[PDB]
């Protein structure tokens, strides 16, 4: 097998700017590398083949260069719809292999998350479970750390996070951390904290509640 | 216009088999190699194999010699892929794609047309409807200006569930998060932020639907006392 390594994995940029990303093969693939655009709710589009050839119907802002071992893709002038996922595929030998991908993100203004913490719903309590939910909302960039503290102690087990992709209206991320305890463990403590450390603030954004309040 | 319609999602218990389709339209089916690609979340595309419907010949990635059988039915412009001895490993999206050049000797080329993908979920988990709990702010915390309300949807299988806020009439300031696996079962949440004058002065209700278990519930969000 030939190994593709695409760099960078991630990349932020804005409409109008140029970007160019990389794909490196573990051996020589002559000139034979293709590029695919992947977008939610649409089938994978071929953009370039054989290193530099435009696929029929693809705008001339997409361009490709390379031979043997090192290739690039270049988008001349980013268009809103160009923010997407790009993969490279080598077409020089059996077995066909791909790179891992590059995700092309729309850059916007740094944005501090709006934090919210939620105690277990009583309906949950009654059935023996206790989940504390914490929503971290509308922030940029994507990098964030969230930390659960029980009565002052950081607790890692039973925490499930999920992030949204970049918002279609304002380009921001949002998160939800849910620590899940047994109702018996839940009542054994009093203070529940959710702490979010984010590029926008030197000190963490803390939210918590006391079980009797 | 060239299409590739792939079949719907399949669920399969481990060790089992599954067979999926790819219905090709709008070009000479027997003239182009149909390729099958696999995609597991965060792990990049792998090439499985390809079938040349014009002479029913097939080529497989060494990695799938065991796993996959490719076949075509030319009267029906369809290619089939059947995956056997299933494993969690085999839980992924599978695509068929058309080689961008016709002809038998352009085995390894690129692809100009992909199908939307078929989803294979391999699990021992049983069909479970979800518990729907409402998230209402910390006792007496209508904070400054706005207020965020939530919905927790716990322990269901299989995916998906579909959520709306106030029958779908309320729809900005909603964040619905992708489900995550806990042990055997999926769980997901959704937030909705709205001005602190809107509530608790008007009613906000969460609408979960799990088609797989024929559940439809509505939790109205109630202040905490």
């Amino acid at each position: 097998d030939i190994q593709m390594t695409q760099s960078p994995p991630y990349l932020a940029a804005s409409p109008g700017e140029t970007i160019t990303i990389n794909c490196r093969a573990s051996k020589s693939i002559r000139k034979y590398l293709a590029w695919y655009q992947e977008k939610p709710g649409k089938t994978n589009k071929l953009l370039i083949y054989s290193g530099s050839t435009l696929q029929f119907g693809i705008p001339s802002r997409f361009s490709g260069s390379g031979s043997g071992t090192e290739f690039t893709l270049t988008i001349s002038s980013l268009e809103p719809e160009d923010f997407a996922m790009y993969y490279c595929q080598q077409h020089n030998e059996y077995p066909l292999t791909f790179g891992a991908g590059t995700k092309l993100e729309l850059k916007r203004a740094d944005a501090a998350p709006t934090v919210s913490i939620f105690p277990p719903s009583s309906e949950q309590l009654t059935s023996g479970g206790a989940s504390v939910v914490c929503f971290l909302n509308n922030f940029y960039p994507k990098d964030i750390n969230v930390k659960w503290k029980i009565d002052g102690s950081e607790r890692q087990n039973g925490v499930l996070n999920s992030w949204t992709d970049q918002d279609s209206k304002d380009s921001t991320y949002s998160m939800s951390s849910t620590l899940t305890l047994t109702k018996d463990e839940y009542e054994r403590h009093n203070s529940y904290t959710c702490e979010a450390t984010h590029k926008t603030s030197t000190s963490p954004i803390v939210k918590s509640f006391n079980r009797n309040e | 216009e060239v299409q590739l319609q792939q079949s719907g999602t399949v669920l399969a218990r481990p060790g089992a088999s599954v067979k999926m389709s790819c219905k090709a339209s709008g070009y000479s089916f027997t003239s182009y190699w149909m390729h099958w690609v696999k995609q597991r979340p965060g792990q990049g595309l792998e090439w499985i194999g390809a079938v040349y419907p014009g002479n029913s010949d097939t080529s497989y990635n060494q990695k799938f010699k065991g796993k996959a059988k490719l076949t075509a039915v030319t009267s029906a412009s369809t290619a089939y892929m059947e995956l056997s001895s299933l494993t969690n490993e085999d839980s992924a999206v599978y695509y068929c794609s058309r080689s961008s050049l016709d002809g038998y000797y352009v085995k390894n080329w690129c692809f100009d047309v992909w199908g939307q993908g078929t989803t294979v979920t391999v699990s021992s988990a049983k069909t479970t409807a979800p518990s729907v709990y409402p998230l209402a702010p910390v006792c007496g915390d209508t904070t400054g200006s706005s207020v965020t309300l939530g919905c927790l949807v716990k322990g269901y299988f299989p995916e998906p569930v579909t959520l709306t806020w106030n029958s779908g009439s309320l729809s900005s300031g909603v964040h619905t998060f992708p489900a995550v696996l806990q042990s055997d079962l999926y769980t997901l949440s959704s937030s909705v932020t709205v001005t602190s004058s809107t509530r608790p002065s008007q009613s906000i209700t969460c609408n979960v639907a799990h088609p797989a278990s024929s559940t439809k519930v509505d939790k109205k969000i109630e202040p905490r006392g």
